Formats: structure tokens, C-alpha cells, sequence
């Protein structure tokens, strides 16, 4: 968090701003399984940057 | 406020930086040391 | 196009930072205080 | 203190920057930037031809 | 002899073992190699690049070069040291040996 | 700005230094790649040009 | 001073809110809030049976 | 940086806010003057 430095002295905001967000083979969704775009990324030998 | 708990001044310290280099380096020097032409 | 002082060079950046980043944003205030 | 309730880090460094044009329709600018201290371990990232 | 070391990434996983004279001297022929080294000049005019801007130009121009005198090296290229300081090494093989 | 650049011309002064050592060790590397062909060759005894 | 290139305008009040509780499934908190600067103008802000 | 001009130091100005009132403000004393009871 940083403070909002326009408005309310009370307000907190937050930028998240990541350009290297990881998506690769060896990564599993939320449900445990590894499949669709992640099994193609193992299969490829290709990682994602988000 | 009810509570302010001073959210907006913290402390600031500065990372000090300082790169240096010889005209080459020691490495270089022994193996190659330095004429001035 | 004068010559370098090469021979032995060290710098300092901290003395080069802009006076803005040797101390936090100051619009701070204390409402409490102030009215 | 009580009243600071942290710390900020402050880091300067010197930039090696790719002599580069902004690109008309680009998505975000190509120059490489990478911290001098780099060059210690990999001083090629300085060399131009 | 001595022992010089560096840490360029070039220079990764080698040993190489060359000559140098004990007492270096000027310009010494007996040293390995020479650098021939020209002062490097700073030079400062507001170059107008593009023909639409202006912006002050401060750039080091260097003048060396490198040169080799004595042929004689030798080069060694060492690696497996994790293999030997990690895997045991004498009585893996004794293991090996088991029908 | 008329205060001029201060003291971040060395910076250009240590990267001309470092890419001093740089060269060292490329040409080095370099040297040693052609002496393996011309002492792997017959070439054992001294001679100019080689 | 050219180092500040702006200024910032900081304005400390006294607020005049309602004693209201959060809700479970409110988008916002739901509490009047007035700058007590109004009550000159229309004292009734301050009203409380 | 090529620019450094000022982004995060301003000349910050805190503005009084004074508030005050009579147990009566004159137009309602003059019509309901004050008894102590």
C-alpha cells in the first residue's frame, strides 16, 4: 500500500504493476490439475511472461 | 481520526552507490601491463 | 576535449541524488493538531 | 520511531542504456536498461561496435 | 609464480598459466602481453542529432590496444568440481562393483 | 542547466575502464584460440609470420 | 522555488458524522458526513433527537 | 534521467480552520437573552 497523496489523508491505495508474471509447464491451477495451456507449455518446452 | 497511525512519514536511508574502476583492471594489469603511448 | 583522469576513478552518486529522495514526501499533517 | 512506522530504501544507480528510437506504434520502448554493477561480472554488456 | 584471478563471465572455468618477467619494467618485451594505452579525452559539444533537437554530449573516447608478445600458454579447462566434492568418489565405486 | 553534469562524467571514465579489461580478456581468449591452431599445426620451431 | 515546481493545499476540518453501523453487504459506509463549517449556514446538520 | 524536474517536493501550505461560538450567538441573545439557572 502507499498513501493517497490527493483527497483524504486517510486513503491508502495501491498499484500493483508486474510485467513478469510467470506462467510455465510446471505450475498447477487452483484445483490441483495441470492441463489445457499448461500441459501445452510443458509439451512446448514454453514459459509465459504475464 | 480515530486512529492515525502516521502512515504517510517514514524513515528514508539512502543506498550508497560508488562504482570505481582502474585505467584497467589488476587482472589486465599483470597480464597485460600499461604503456602510455 | 580534455584528457580523462583515468588512472584511478571513483565514483559517489549519493552526493549526485536529487535533494526530493533524501527525505519523504512532506504534505503530513495531523488534523488534531492543526485545528 | 513510533511516528515514522517504517522505512523507504533509496537506490541510485547508473543506467546502461541501448541508443534507441521511440518506436511509432510500439507497445513499450525497446531500450535495454541494466544496472552498471552489472558490468563487473558481464562487462560485455558495455562493448559497441 | 603468483596467482591472478577475475570474475568476467567470459573467463568462466579456466586455468591458463603463462610467463611474465619477475621485475617488470617499460614497455617490457618480456611481458606477456603489452597495453599500449593512449589518454582517453572527454568531449562536450551540443550536438543537435536529429536535426530537430539539441542535446549536450559528453563522450569518452577511448585509444588502446592489447598485444601479445610471448606465444607460450598453457590452458587448462577445469570443471567437475561439484561431481567430486559432492558425489562420493571412493566408495561409490565399491557400491558399483556389487553383482 | 548550467551547474553541468557533475560528477557523473567518471561514469563514463569507469565504463571506458571496464571495457578496457574486457578487452584484455577477449583478445586474450582470442590469442590463445589461434595459438592452439598454429602450436597444434607444424609449427615447433620459430618463424616469423606465423 | 523551481525544487518544488507546486504546492500542495492542505485543509484540516472538524467532520459532523452519524453514529452508523457497517453493513455485511454495503458497497460504502453509509454515514452522512458533513464539514461543520455548514452548520453556520444550516445549523439543523447538528440536530439529534 | 534526463529531466529532473520536480515531481515530488511542493511547497505544502496548511490552511488555519478556527471555529467558534457564544453559548448564544448575538441574533438569538438579543431575542432570547441569557438566564443562569
Amino acid at each position: 500500500f502507499q498513501p493517497d497523496l490527493v483527497g483524504d489523508t486517510r486513503n491508502a491505495v495501491i498499484r500493483f504493476d508486474s510485467d513478469d508474471l510467470v506462467v510455465s509447464g510446471d505450475t498447477t491451477f487452483i484445483d490441483g490439475s495441470a492441463d489445457g495451456v499448461i500441459n501445452d507449455l510443458k509439451t512446448a518446452k514454453l514459459s509465459l511472461r504475464l | 481520526n480515530y486512529n492515525e497511525k502516521s502512515q504517510r512519514d517514514f524513515r528514508v536511508v539512502t543506498i550508497g552507490y560508488n562504482l570505481a574502476a582502474s585505467r584497467q583492471d589488476e587482472f589486465a594489469e599483470r597480464i597485460y601491463p600499461t604503456t602510455v603511448i | 576535449v580534455s584528457d580523462a583522469e583515468d588512472k584511478n576513478v571513483n565514483l559517489d552518486v549519493g552526493k549526485e541524488l536529487p535533494e526530493q529522495l533524501k527525505d519523504d514526501e512532506d504534505g503530513k499533517v495531523n488534523p488534531c493538531d492543526e485545528v | 520511531n513510533p511516528i515514522e512506522g517504517g522505512v523507504v530504501q533509496v537506490l541510485p544507480y547508473i543506467a546502461v542504456m541501448k541508443d534507441v528510437y521511440h518506436e511509432v506504434s510500439g507497445v513499450k520502448m525497446d531500450n535495454e536498461e541494466v544496472n552498471m554493477v552489472e558490468a563487473y561480472r558481464d562487462p560485455s554488456i558495455l562493448d559497441d561496435e | 609464480y603468483d596467482i591472478v584471478s577475475t570474475n568476467n563471465q567470459l573467463f568462466d572455468g579456466k586455468l591458463v598459466v603463462i610467463p611474465t618477467r619477475a621485475v617488470q619494467q617499460e614497455n617490457d618485451i618480456l611481458s606477456w602481453g603489452q597495453f599500449f594505452y593512449v589518454s582517453t579525452v572527454i568531449a562536450d559539444l551540443p550536438i543537435t542529432r536529429g536535426g530537430h533537437q539539441v542535446t549536450r554530449e559528453i563522450a569518452a573516447i577511448p585509444f588502446n590496444l592489447h598485444v601479445n608478445n610471448i606465444p607460450f600458454a598453457l590452458e587448462f579447462k577445469i570443471t567437475g568440481f561439484q561431481k567430486v566434492m559432492g558425489e562420493t568418489q571412493f566408495n561409490g565405486k565399491l557400491a558399483d562393483l556389487k553383482p | 542547466t548550467d551547474e553541468g553534469p557533475g560528477e557523473v562524467v567518471k561514469a563514463l571514465t569507469v565504463n571506458t575502464n571496464i571495457r578496457n579489461s574486457n578487452n584484455a580478456v577477449k583478445r586474450m581468449l582470442n590469442y590463445l584460440a589461434q595459438l592452439r591452431e598454429v602450436v597444434h599445426n607444424g609449427y615447433n620451431r620459430p618463424k616469423f609470420g606465423i
